RNA sequence: AUUGAAAAAAAUAAUAUAUAUUAUAUAUAUUAAUUAUAAAUUGAAAUAUGUUUAAUUGAAUAUAUUUUAGUAAUAGAUAAAAAUAUGUACAGUAAAAUUGUAAGGAAAACAAUAAUAACUUUCUC
RNA sequence: GAAAGAAUUAAAUUAAUAUAAUGGUAUAACUGUGCGAUAAUUGUAACACAAACGAGUGAAACAAGUACGUAAGUAUGGCA
């Protein structure tokens, strides 16, 4: 190497020049996932989503007229303010973070026909502590986690390193799941109607549960899990079984948006509303 | 039933196989595909299962909706949104699909891939932006031929060159090759494919193939050095090689000077140039344009000078670029061009 | 070499794992191609235009309630107020369930509470 | 001490060559508490199940609408409400 | 001594050799440079003999 | 087409009653073997199945029968029902 | 090529074969493979050859010849867990703090947290 | 009016850089990934910086060969 300084030059010309196309190293990774021809294809539009064709023909339109506030302006969020130039040393100062918060937070919008709330995600954490002594413990509740989904969970390794909690820093601990569309929906669907009921003394969902904007989240223990069909099935097959987080993301401007969008898909919520 | 219908629609928007068709259009899955040459390798093949009857019902909305355009199409008075309205009409044909996919774009024949057809140049046009334009665009900003020569470049048409008179050999250059002495003896054949709606009777072009890399040793830099100038030449959209055959000496402006570069003066860039004439209304038939021959000189040439004194535009462009070899002295030789210099290894 | 624990583990792994379970890939005819591209397509437009279908409609419906609370408000004060009020904690009631494949034995039920 | 299973070395996926992770999967249907069918793909090989306990038998999904048993079972001649109120003194606590 | 010197003889036979240090335990270190004498790319192998901390060879071929 | 194996050596214990009834359900994939023309290609096999083509897995104690989703009033058209379509939304007129 | 089903051909690219040229080109033919690799007295499957039941096919069972099962993670040009620290090519963005969520607690993991004016394509009033 | 793309703007170098501290680094010098494992190669090195000498530093170019890259090119160890 002569030198470390990069600096990429000038053009003289408005074409954008895919790189990519140019090579001929990966022609099975020119194709797009969605064409035919690529190995990366999947059948997508299998068979008819049912929750999300409820959502479509019920829900929707109640969920907008619930949201109408007559002559609803933008909130703006908390940003990044600017200097007063009552001084020569504001002149290429840094913006003053914002008010309450450190990072900015986004404006609030009206619900209009185009952003009326609706399901974004649903991610399924599960960090299994015990296997910082056993790693087959987070092997079993991937397993697990994608015999729930039918998709396929992607591991967690520990982030951290702490002496309290025996964790070390690049361990195997549980796995994750991101699921979005169809099965995400399916999955939402088990939830309500075979899992959730069979827990005991379940009142629902905390309304203090929440992100600020537009995400719900709740748990499931170990008990819990064994009301999945998959897992009931056959329970000699899984005698060990592990809790996990549930987040669910919605394209909700708010968390009040959020909560009641989930209880059109018939979730119930229990506690003291923000 | 739009699309098999032939009465004002042209003949390309078929496939021109048959067995092909057949395949296609069938009402269970049958036969076997005529892609498949081999009789073991069709017996092994297996296609899709229910692909008939959902092919037939996606024909049929799309068929709907051809012939929905169509309605507009024909009402429709300006010339630019017309050919939108054809192209938004047959480009979801499945048959005008197989055709220009499966089919050469570079000589189409007539009868398969029909540039005078508006979809099949719209599909043309989106081939080229998906590579060769891109390439093209990568060779002139690497190699410096955009500025050193002419400001920018906003690619339209596809400029494709040859030398087939010097050896004998068929092949298309690939831009920024390096081609040797003995290929670039003699002159070069350009095919200018254009995408673009334009008036094919009317509209002429020209041609300029510029050395911008040959040592002027006053000024202690380079000159540029104008190697072959055309003008006045007619393109259509499925007539486009500008040959010997279609040029007169009229339109030779500057009569094709090889490349002989100097013993150790560098890599020299040769990039043709394709500009469009400036078209004046109130005016039937091609508007040709006088060059003062005594002007433009050929051991010193100001390209912009020139393009700004006869308002052209540069559609298309296209470059090699030679150095000295063994052979250089020998078709100097035979130009009968002077020994030619040799210069210090060292650039000092 | 290994525990019965660590056989059934490795088992769990397995059938995670595209490890000699999958099949050889989708090759297709050039005609097979082109009829699976116009089928795709297709599809893919129809579920555009009921897209728009289904916005053009929620368009509307917002339109509708827009000119509904202007005239409220030009004319019952109260009644505007009354139509304009925060739905925070607005819940949708358990009884509006997610429609099944096949339908109950009981349909539907006449009496309450 | 860390319980493990101990890597070989990995399969290379080249570029372009990944493919997605299709999992064997029956179209199952779910009898749920009341005859309402669901059909619902699932990894698990049983083309029917039936389900007991269900959001459609529970009563905060729809508010509108065996030691007992043994129990009950062994002292069944006597048929153990009346009982309640006879035995159902609320002086003494 | 933690890093130690080796003699890289090059495998083309002109006598050309190149010296590199490596760590006490390191794998045999052959690599291909420019041999003067032959005007090219030639391997160069360790002309003396020396001990090697032995790592097991992973099996991609699944055992038992 | 494109679906994975059933991994039936995990759902099915190996010598167990439950696994045998499956196995029986099941039909097995033809072998390649020497000496013999095969004209759809020599059979691509793992996990007991040709790779080439689809994978077909057949498979209170109670037969799950679900119930018909037109019914007695959308049969007889009666308007004032509230049973007579079930797939649509009614509004009361 | 033989086999199944009911005159030919007109891209790219790869492969095979041939030749053109001080031009890694062209011509003809064909569209393979694509997540695998030794070693299994025991599991599972197929085919062949026998025998018995309702010329026949199904069904059952014996031997032979094979095939599968060694069940092991990445499926994405992966992107701030840990691991190859020098080359090159392609691509991307961190952190903190905050609001939450099963055990989880100040401190394990996962989620979320600035603005879309203009532009291109697609559908649509 | 909607969806998708291309992205742009703002912010950031507070993380990260094998290692001190300082300067530099998102156009990333940081991070991921394919190939590779070659340039952690061979002879001449002008000219500069620095500089009592001895040394030290950056390095165009010429020639031989190599690796990656469609190409332009980049690599004579490591952001310094
Ligand atoms: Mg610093
Ligand atoms: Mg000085
Ligand atoms: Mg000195
Ligand atoms: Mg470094
Ligand atoms: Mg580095």
């Amino acid at each position: 190497p002569k030198s470390a300084c990069s600096l990429v030059k000038p053009v003289h010309h408005l074409v954008k020049i895919d790189k990519s196309k140019l090579s001929p190293r990966f022609p099975e990774l020119k194709y797009d996932k969605s064409d035919i021809r690529s190995p990366g294809f999947k059948p997508k539009d299998t068979h008819a989503d049912r929750l999300n064709d409820h959502y479509l023909n019920t829900l929707q339109s109640d969920l907008l007229l619930i949201n109408y506030s007559h002559n609803a302006a933008v909130v703006k969020g908390l940003k990044q303010r600017a200097w007063s130039g009552d001084s020569p040393y504001h002149l290429n100062r840094p913006p003053k973070n914002p008010r309450g918060s450190k990072a900015q937070l986004p404006d609030i919008h009206p619900i209009k026909w185009s952003n009326i709330p609706g399901l974004e995600s649903v991610v399924i954490n599960c960090f299994v502590r015990e296997a910082r002594e056993n790693q087959l413990l987070a092997i079993t509740a991937a397993l697990q986690l994608q015999q729930i989904t039918g998709c396929k969970p992607h591991p967690i390794f520990s982030k951290n390193d702490v002496p309290t909690w025996k964790l070390r820093k690049g361990h195997q601990m549980g796995a994750k799941v991101e699921l979005k569309g169809k099965e995400m929906s399916q999955f939402l669907s088990t939830l309500t109607e075979i899992v959730l009921p069979r827990i005991r003394e379940y009142k629902g969902i905390s309304n203090q549960s929440g992100n600020r904007f537009g995400g719900i989240s709740f748990g499931l223990t170990a008990e819990d899990i064994k009301f999945f069909p998959e897992i009931d099935a056959n329970q000699d097959s899984w005698p060990k079984t592990f809790g996990m987080h549930i987040n669910i993301n919605t394209s909700a401007q708010l968390d009040y948006q959020a909560r009641t969008l989930l209880s059109g898909f018939q979730f119930p919520f229990f506690g003291e509303e923000k | 039933h739009i699309w098999s219908d032939f009465t004002t629609r042209p003949s390309s928007l078929s496939i021109q196989s048959s067995k092909v068709k057949n395949y296609l259009f069938q009402k269970k899955a049958s036969l076997d595909p005529p892609s498949i040459s081999r009789r073991s390798n069709r017996i092994k093949y297996s296609p899709p299962e229910h692909i008939d009857e959902i092919f037939r019902m996606s024909y049929d909305f799309l068929e709907q909706r051809s012939s929905k355009f169509y309605e507009l199409a024909n009402k429709t008075k300006n010339p630019l949104k017309k050919d939108a309205l054809l192209i938004k009409a047959e480009i979801n044909n499945p048959e005008v699909q197989y055709n220009f996919q499966f089919n050469n774009k570079l000589n189409n024949v007539k009868d398969i891939i029909d540039y005078d057809v508006p979809v099949y140049r719209h599909l043309g046009k989106q081939h080229w932006e998906s590579y060769g334009q891109m390439l093209l665009m990568q060779r002139l900003e690497t190699l410096a031929a955009i500025p050193d020569t002419l400001p920018t470049l906003v690619p339209r048409a596809e400029v494709n060159i040859k030398f087939p008179f010097s050896t004998g050999v068929n092949k298309w250059i690939e831009p920024g090759e390096f081609l040797s002495s003995n290929v670039t003896s003699m002159r070069p054949i350009f095919k200018i494919q254009e995408y673009e709606l334009v008036n094919v009777e009317k509209q002429l072009y020209t041609v300029l193939i510029v050395n911008p890399d040959v040592p002027d040793l006053s000024n202690d830099s380079f000159k540029t050095a104008l190697c072959y100038g055309l003008v006045n030449i007619n393109l259509t959209y499925n007539d486009n090689l500008i040959d010997p055959r279609k040029f007169h000496s009229s339109n030779i402006i500057a009569d094709y000077l090889p490349p002989v570069p100097e013993k150790n003066a560098g890599k020299q860039r040769f990039v043709v140039w394709v500009f469009r004439q400036p078209l004046i209304e109130d005016k039937q038939g091609p508007n040709m344009l006088e060059i003062d021959r005594k002007e433009l000189s050929r051991d010193d040439f100001d390209i912009r000078q020139f393009t700004k004194k006869y308002n052209l535009t540069a559609i298309g462009a296209h470059i090699w670029r030679s150095e000295w070899d063994a052979k250089v002295a020998a078709v100097r030789e035979k130009y009968g061009l002077p020994p030619g210099r040799v210069f210090s290894r060292v650039r000092r | 070499s290994l525990s019965p624990l660590a056989q059934r583990v490795v088992t769990q792994l397995s059938v995670m794992s595209a490890s000699r379970k999958q099949p050889k890939l989708l090759k297709l005819a050039r005609e097979d191609l082109i009829k699976h591209q116009t089928i795709e397509k297709c599809w893919s437009i129809y579920q555009q235009q009921q897209r728009e279908r289904r916005n053009l409609q929620l368009e509307l419906q917002y339109k509708s309630i827009e000119r509904s609370m202007n005239l409220l408000q030009e004319l019952s004060p109260r009644l505007f107020e009354a139509a304009n009020a925060s739905e925070k904690g607005k819940r949708f009631p358990m009884e509006m369930k997610v429609p099944t494949d096949f339908p109950p034995n009981t349909l539907w039920h006449y009496n309450f509470r | 001490t860390r319980i493990t299973l101990p890597r070989r070395p990995a399969k290379k996926i080249q570029l372009g060559k990944s493919r997605p992770a299709i999992y064997h999967q029956f179209n199952v249907k779910m009898e749920l508490s009341d005859g309402s069918v669901v059909i619902r793909r699932s990894q698990y090989p049983k083309g029917e199940i039936r389900l007991i306990q269900d959001q459609r038998n529970n009563p905060l999904w729809n508010p509108s609408r065996g030691s007992l048993d043994r129990f009950n079972k062994r002292y069944s001649s006597l048929f153990s409400t009346v009982e309640l109120s006879e035995e159902n003194k609320k002086k003494t606590q | 001594s933690k890093n130690s010197v080796i003699k890289l003889l090059s495998t083309a036979a002109s006598g050309y050799s190149r010296y590199i240090s490596i760590k006490k335990g390191a794998p045999l270190v052959t690599q291909v440079r420019y041999d003067p004498v032959v005007k090219r790319h030639v391997l160069f192998k360790e002309a003396k003999k020396r001990k090697v901390a032995e790592r097991k060879p992973l099996d991609f071929l699944r055992t038992a | 087409r494109l679906m994975w194996t059933f991994p039936a050596y995990f759902y099915f214990k190996k010598g167990t009653v439950a696994e045998h009834k499956f196995l029986s359900l099941q039909k097995g994939p033809i072998s390649k073997k020497n000496g013999i023309w095969f004209p759809r290609g020599i059979p691509d096999i793992k996990h007991g199945r040709e790779r080439s083509t689809k994978q077909e897995v057949k498979l209170v104690n109670r037969p799950v029968i679900p119930n018909d989703r037109i019914t007695e009033a959308d049969r007889s058209n009666d308007m004032k029902s509230l049973e007579r379509q079930l797939s649509r939304t009614l509004y009361l007129l």
